[PDB]
């Protein structure tokens, strides 16, 4: 059972970090501290075909606790961008996240995943969601307060490093 | 000039005289097509078909150890549809007065009582579970058998008085009830209940005050008594149960429904009690509690 | 091991610093210290640089390296001396050619390839014209030479014209922008010449590919004359689009070029449309199943099908306006919109939502042309109407085809997500504006136009289908489920009168359906839709009693059914009822003797006996609607005394007991209640409205009672044992019976219509019920919600609450201030709330900020500046609001106005700047630059008073012009005085042009980023000097 590195970035308050815990210990962090650098989490899912491990490297979003920034991408092997549909600077962002992370891998399975849709009043429709079509990345709508699409962003990047489009999440010890 | 669709033979089930619909004698006289006028015949059939197909062992165990690994027909695989249910009483019995029972039914929450390893459940019809606690039930509290000694009860849960009514007993103390006749099962109610500690108090253990239903007779004079008594409950309707009915899950014409309206129209007795059928400004708001501001 | 190499004269090697970053990419928790080194080595500087990328896991080791020498370029570059800058560009040149000239260029990974060429890049925006000048033509020469040379540099000229064109906002500041954009214009026709020169002959792949793909990066900006007036396009469908390995660059560029909305080259358009098309039916062929050929595709047979969509969209719906008028293209139109129907069948959502966008365009674009259905009946003389209007008539018959789609594709209208609130509690949530949920609203909207502009076919394609269904079997629940969420978006979009002809014919037949069906299984499936159909025709219920009284039984019956998920639909379709049909159920119908609702209340408990918790809640809410449609005082008190007679028991029970013993509000079970109780009561009072206040007021005394006993309860068990204790059952349940107290309080204030009768009698026991109870918590057990309870009132009750202010601020204020002024962090909710709170009291009852003493309103006016310096988005942005707000009402009174100029003026100023200069407000962009403009526009009249001590001598324009400068320079020395005086007087010239006033802002943080020093002047004053005239001089001329 082989794993995978997976860069996760976005702006701060994107809820990059609060969607790992989430995954790893099932609680949900109300409070916003900043992540320094990087924060290398591995996750683990069990699939059809024998479990799968994901070195999460949570990034940092805020532009002084930048770290080694484009640095950390290298031989990375699946990436995720994440903005926040309350604030749509962190969507008009984006394009500088995919920006500096193809340009040290050049091929790799990619998603956009916007957070926070349980918040009522969103600020970011998903008619004006389009910038993955023309850069043939996946997107999808997810809520780390609500687990909604939880999973849908890792298994999607399943199906295309194991290059199987039937994998399946079961949790079998 | 308007020739709307008959949504009114929309049905799930095949369910004759179901409680979940107002009486056949109301919406139209012959109702429908799933209801019947004759629970006579259905009756007599169901109660010589009485013999034992079914292994009621090995089912009281799956319900207590929640295992349907699979190993007048079927056993409900899992917590919904385990209960006995009544139709409506309509083909008032001939030998009512010796061979039935009347169980006046409280105002609650129909539900499967589980107690096994240590701990007891309440499920609903619909399996769905409404509470877990610990009980003095045999099985049913942190301090008892982790050795095969499970009970199983069908009883309805009043919210003012705090108290699950046992209504019946399909298994009690790890042994299988169902292959028994209502006479014997309530018997083994009254004097197996009141023989339990505090089972019928309220404590740490026993949250919950577990009190079993009386019955009474069914005689045209006993009729009349029933409806003139006093209950620690408001009541809701009449159970009529036949002496010598197993427990099957599911409907069954050998159990009827009645609200307390219903009897004495239905039959013939006296109707008083339950019978009767359903500078200075202004500033006005009361407490009882009372306490500083 | 520490090993901390920063130590600088000492002569430090390279084999250490090599292990390290071999540890941050590979080993573990190491890689925590690993990664805590060397994001510190960047401190001195970089002598390192050198010694590093020369010496040589090693390539990573360099990229580290170039990060270091990249930083220096775009930092201290300008005040290097000059000889060392050429230093390093021949550093970087050579390395590259180097490296660029490497025999292997991906093992060496084009990792440190692409990292030099970027620095490369880097540089050029640093001097590229001025002091770079021969680049340009160099580069072109040297790739006319070296195939590597040129394929590299093909790279070079891709991320230069994204650093200059693609990202240059907010990296660089406006003129030299507009600067760099002219030098890349004005020498482009050289490169041009280059690509074109590959093109035509080049006969190696990868350098094609990548000047195809640094074409694609270049039609974002070239001007139009290089794409229409050239061979551009021609090459492009011919030689490039045909093979393989180029199929996707080649249509990508196709598309780009496809999209320009220009109105000057409409022939290009339609050649380079024809020509395209002709390549596509010999690679795709019209006969070829495009669903399959995805499902059995890889990333490369999958992203051509994409990108067909995004062209085919795309194109269509620019210039296929142009494509109906001319009639030699009346025949590739078709075929393309052929392509459309075929791409719309491939089972992958985000090529599903591309199609649609077009579907929806085109069915709108014709809806527009005429609204109506074409008048069915033939002439007299056996003719043609021409009823059809000219362009609807080209798509007819794909018209068709497309409302097949819809109907046949249709998605989930609605999304259930089941997930347990922050107490453990189950329940079921509703989505509101999810990406699905947007896919269903854009089906619906497009079979909403395709049905008005011929119904008639809508209703046939629906009735085959359902007949499919019935006989023609192709029976399934995925199916039928789609069908009927198809027919009930429509609902609505057809005369009444059909309406009725199509609702008795579709139900009726499904309601045979269920009847052939067997197995409680599909029965389920098929009366669930039925009940969906029916419940998206009120219109049709509201005009048959019997019907709708027959519906609505059903419903009760399917309240006791057993069989998965039925019980919840049958709640949701009768709440949905009861909203729609709710003056039916409160006034007596033909064959009635007695209002409906009194059949339902006098049989409560039969109906809900076998439903759960929550269902019981919906079927209270769903009654409540009715009750509220009784308009007539006398009666409504009656059924709303009996209808909330049955939950009354269970409180008035409660309540005597906790009069003889006060430890029964302890009891698990008792708490359980109170809170479904509660829970109950709150989703009547949502119904219902205001008159619910006869209800409120009979409980409301006692509640708070409990409320506070509860609330007193657990921050003892708190204060003796820790936070823990809130997680665990007895507490949470606790805590939900005040949560749902406070939702019923804050709840109906809401929906309330008497703001004095409120504010006389449901606001003072809020006082010391839950305002000095929230006091005299421990910080712990405080209760969020109390602040944004009392947030909601004050916005209902405005004026009428302003005298309580004092009463209220003292409780929670300053104690709940303490709480959230040690940190950014701790106690979240709170915060939020607090600020909600403190922004309605200055919105609606800005009165109280003047009643209290001047020691006390600072505290105030501080608490909004700590706001505005959060990092939680929200908090920050409500702090601006506030701020703004505030200011506003300051303008109002003459006279305590003057006094906040004189006193907070300067200071409130200050703290501005204090955020706008900081890289972590970005956010804060408009309404920071908002603010400022309105203070500084203010200055120029409105202060009439001395903010310096002389008097006269020092306009309050000249002491704040000074002032500012004073603090922008102080606070950034680095900068030269022409830097700051030009942005100090942008500052009084741009205040009348919010967006202008923006890129001001947005520049002079890209100058602080970067040392210019005194020396390089590499700015343009004259040219934007007056360039901020033309705006200040706007003000005064329109
Ligand atoms: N309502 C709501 N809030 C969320 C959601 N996801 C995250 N948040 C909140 O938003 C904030 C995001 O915090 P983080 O997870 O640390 O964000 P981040 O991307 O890690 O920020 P950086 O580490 O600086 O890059 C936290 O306060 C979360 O509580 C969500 O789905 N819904
Ligand atoms: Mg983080």
């Amino acid at each position: 059972q082989v794993q995978f590195k997976l860069v996760l970035v976005g702006d701060g308050g994107t809820g990059k970090t609060t969607f790992v815990k989430r995954h790893l210990t099932g609680e949900f962090e109300k409070k916003y501290v900043a992540t320094l650098g990087v924060e290398v989490h591995p996750l683990v899912f069990h699939t059809n075909r024998g479990p799968i491990k994901f070195n999460v490297w949570d990034t940092a979003g805020l532009e002084k606790f930048g770290g080694l920034r484009d640095g950390y991408y290298i031989q990375a092997q699946c990436a995720i961008i994440m903005f926040d549909v309350t604030s749509r600077v962190t969507y008009k962002n984006v394009p500088n996240w995919h920006r500096d992370l193809v340009r040290v891998c050049e091929n790799i399975p990619i998603v956009l995943c916007g957070n926070k849709v349980d918040i009522k009043d969103r600020k970011v429709k998903a008619k004006s969601i389009v910038f993955h079509r023309k850069k043939n990345l996946q997107y999808y709508d997810i809520s780390a307060k609500s687990n909604y699409n939880f999973e849908k962003p890792f298994l999607w990047l399943a199906r295309k490093l194991i290059g199987d489009p039937n994998l399946e999440f079961v949790a079998m010890p | 000039p308007l020739q709307l669709p008959p949504l009114e033979r929309l049905t799930l089930s095949q369910d004759l005289n179901s409680t979940a619909a107002p009486h056949p004698r109301l919406s139209q006289y012959k109702s429908k097509y799933s209801s019947l006028e004759q629970s006579e015949r259905r009756r007599r059939l169901l109660e010589l078909q009485k013999s034992k197909r079914l292994d009621y062992v090995n089912h009281a165990r799956r319900l207590a150890e929640d295992d349907w690994t699979g190993m007048v027909k079927k056993l409900p695989k899992h917590y919904a549809n385990q209960l006995m249910l009544s139709e409506w009483l309509i083909d008032v019995p001939s030998d009512l007065g010796q061979e039935w029972i009347v169980v006046v039914c409280p105002v609650g929450k129909r539900a499967l009582i589980v107690a096994s390893r240590g701990s007891t459940s309440a499920y609903t019809k619909s399996g769905y579970c409404v509470n877990r606690f610990s009980s003095l039930l045999p099985g049913g509290n942190r301090r008892n058998s982790t050795a095969k000694d499970y009970t199983i009860l069908d009883c309805i849960y009043n919210e003012v008085n705090q108290t699950y009514y046992v209504l019946d007993v399909m298994c009690w103390r790890g042994h299988p009830f169902y292959d028994c006749q209502t006479d014997f099962r309530f018997y083994w109610m009254h004097s197996k209940l009141p023989e339990e500690e505090g089972l019928g108090e309220k404590t740490k253990l026993n949250p919950f005050k577990f009190v079993g239903l009386k019955n009474f007779p069914c005689t045209p004079e006993s009729l009349c008594d029933v409806l003139s008594m006093d209950f620690p409950f408001e009541v809701d309707g009449l159970l009529f149960y036949h002496k010598q009915t197993h427990y099957s899950p599911g409907s069954t014409p050998l159990v009827g429904w009645l609200r307390p309206y219903m009897v004495s129209d239905v039959l013939g007795v006296a109707v008083p009690a339950g019978p009767l059928t359903t500078g200075s400004s202004h500033s006005p708001d009361h407490p009882g509690c009372l306490m500083e501001n | 091991h520490a090993a901390r190499q920063l130590l600088d004269f000492s002569q430090k090697l390279d084999i250490n610093l090599l292990d390290n970053v071999v540890n941050c990419l590979y080993h573990g928790e190491g890689a925590q210290q690993r990664m805590a080194q060397e994001v510190l080595t960047h401190l001195k500087e970089h002598p390192d640089a050198w010694t590093r990328v020369d010496t040589i896991q090693n390539m990573n080791t360099k990229y580290y390296g170039l990060q270091i020498l990249e930083n220096v370029i775009k930092t201290r570059w300008k005040i290097l001396p000059r000889n060392q800058c050429e230093g390093i560009k021949k550093y970087v040149v050579g390395l590259i050619i180097k490296t660029s000239s490497d025999p292997t260029c991906v093992e060496k990974e084009k990792v440190y390839i692409g990292k030099l060429n970027m620095i490369l890049v880097q540089i050029l925006k640093q001097e590229w014209p001025k002091h770079w000048p021969t680049f340009i033509s160099d580069i072109v020469g040297a790739s006319r030479t070296s195939e590597s040379l040129c394929q590299n540099n093909m790279v070079i000229l891709k991320l230069l014209s994204e650093e200059v064109f693609d990202f240059s906002s907010g990296q660089i500041t406006q003129v030299k922008a507009k600067h760099l954009k002219d030098s890349m214009c004005n020498e482009f026709s050289q490169i041009f010449q280059l690509c074109q020169f590959v093109m035509e002959n080049s006969q190696n792949a990868p350098l094609v590919h990548a000047t195809l793909e640094t074409l694609l990066r270049f039609l974002n900006w070239i001007p139009l004359g290089y794409i229409f007036e050239t061979k551009l396009i021609s090459t492009l469908i011919y030689k490039f689009l045909n093979v393989p390995m180029f199929r996707n660059v080649s249509l990508k560029c196709l598309t780009e070029i496809a999209g320009v909305s220009v109105s000057q080259y409409e022939e290009q358009f339609e050649t380079l449309f024809t020509l395209t098309m002709m390549q596509l039916k010999q690679m795709l062929p019209l006969n070829t199943n495009i669903r399959l050929a995805y499902s059995n595709g890889k990333d490369d047979e999958q992203n051509f099908i994409q990108n067909l969509s995004l062209f085919l969209c795309t194109f269509l719906k620019e210039h296929g306006q142009l494509l109906e008028k001319r009639l030699n293209l009346r025949e590739a139109l078709m075929e393309a919109l052929h392509y459309m129907l075929l791409v719309s069948e491939v089972e992958e959502t985000e090529i599903f939502k591309i199609c649609l966008e077009y579907w929806n365009h085109l069915a709108a674009e014709l809806y527009r042309e005429s609204p109506f259905s074409t008048s069915a009946s033939p002439l007299l003389s056996g003719s043609q109407h021409f009823d059809i209007p000219p362009r609807r008539q080209l798509y007819l018959t794909v018209l068709s085809k497309v409302r097949l789609l819809m109907v046949s594709r249709m998605a989930k209208p609605e999304e259930v997500l089941v997930v347990e609130n922050d107490q453990g509690e189950v329940v079921r949530e509703f989505m509101k504006d999810t990406d699905s949920i947007n896919l269903y609203k854009n089906m619906r909207e497009t079979l909403v136009y395709l049905t008005h502009l011929d119904y008639v076919d809508t209703e046939i394609i629906m009735t085959k289908k359902l007949q499919n269904q019935v006989n023609g079997t192709e029976w399934s629940w995925k199916n039928l489920n789609t069908l009927c969420w198809a027919i009930g978006s429509i609902s609505g979009a057809m005369h009444e009168e059909d309406e009725k002809r199509f609702l008795v014919t579709v139900i009726k037949d499904l309601l045979g359906l269920c009847e052939q069906k067997r197995g409680k299984d599909n029965k389920a499936i098929i009366a669930s839709n039925i009940m969906y159909i029916v419940g998206q025709y009120p219109r049709f219920l509201r005009a048959h009693w019997k019907f709708l009284k027959t519906v609505v039984n059903k419903l009760f019956e399917f309240m006791h059914e057993t069989h998965d998920g039925v019980q919840d639909m049958a709640c949701d379709t009768f709440i949905k009822i009861a909203q729609k049909c709710r003056r039916h159920f409160v006034q007596v119908q033909v064959g009635e003797v007695m209002p409906f609702i009194d059949e339902i209340l006098n049989n409560i408990n039969t109906i809900i006996c076998d439903l759960q918790p929550q269902q019981v809640h919906t079927f209270y809410e769903a009654v409540g609607y009715m009750i509220g449609a009784q308009t007539d005082q006398t009666v409504q008190e009656h059924l709303i005394e009996k209808y909330m007679l049955l939950p009354n028991q269970v409180w008035d029970s409660i309540i005597q007991q906790a009069t003889k013993n006060v430890d029964i509000l302890k009891d698990p079970e008792t708490v359980k209640q109170l809170g479904s109780i509660l829970k109950t009561n709150v989703r009547a009072c949502k119904a219902v409205g205001h008159p619910f206040v006869i209800q409120l007021g009979r409980i409301y005394l006692d509640m708070l009672n409990v409320y506070k006993c509860l609330s007193e309860n657990i921050s003892a068990a708190i204060q003796a044992n820790g936070e823990m204790v809130t997680k665990q059952p007895l507490i949470r349940s606790m805590r939900t019976v005040k949560r749902e107290t406070l939702k019923l309080i804050s709840g109906w204030v809401s929906r309330s219509n008497d703001p004095q009768m409120v504010a006389e009698n449901f606001v003072p026991p809020l006082l010391d019920a839950v305002l000095i109870d929230y006091q005299r918590n421990v910080p712990a057990a405080r209760e969020p919600e109390v602040l944004s309870t009392m947030a909601i009132i004050v916005n209902k009750l405005g004026g009428h609450i302003t005298a309580e202010i004092p009463q209220i601020f003292d409780a929670v204020f300053e104690c709940t201030l303490n709480m959230i002024n040690k940190d950014f962090e701790e106690y979240p909710e709170h915060r939020t709330n607090f600020f909600l709170l403190l922004q309605a009291v200055n919105s609606h009852c800005f009165p109280a900020f003047l009643a209290i003493p001047p020691a006390q309103f600072k505290l105030v006016l501080d608490s909004i500046i700590w706001a505005f310096k959060h990092t939680m988005r929200n908090v920050a942005d409500t702090g601006l609001q506030i701020l703004f707000t505030l200011l506003q009402n300051v303008a109002q009174e003459e006279a305590a106005a003057q006094s906040f100029y004189q006193t907070y003026f300067c200071d409130i100023l200050q703290h501005i700047f204090s955020v706008v200069t900081d890289t972590s407000h970005t956010a804060g962009l408009t309404m920071h630059a908002s603010i400022l403009a309105y203070m500084f526009n203010l200055v120029e009249e409105g202060k009439i008073s001395t903010p310096l001590n002389p008097g006269n001598p020092v306009n309050n324009q000249m002491f704040i012009q000074d002032y500012v400068a004073n603090l922008l320079k102080s606070a950034f020395p680095h900068l030269q005085d022409a830097q700051v005086k030009l942005f100090v007087t942008g500052l009084f010239s741009l205040n009348q042009d919010i967006p202008a006033f923006k890129e001001h802002l947005r520049d002079f943080l890209v100058q602080i980023k970067e040392f210019a020093g005194e020396d390089t002047s590499d700015l343009f004053l004259e040219e934007r000097e007056t360039a901020l005239r033309q705006a200040q001089e706007e003000k005064h001329k329109l």
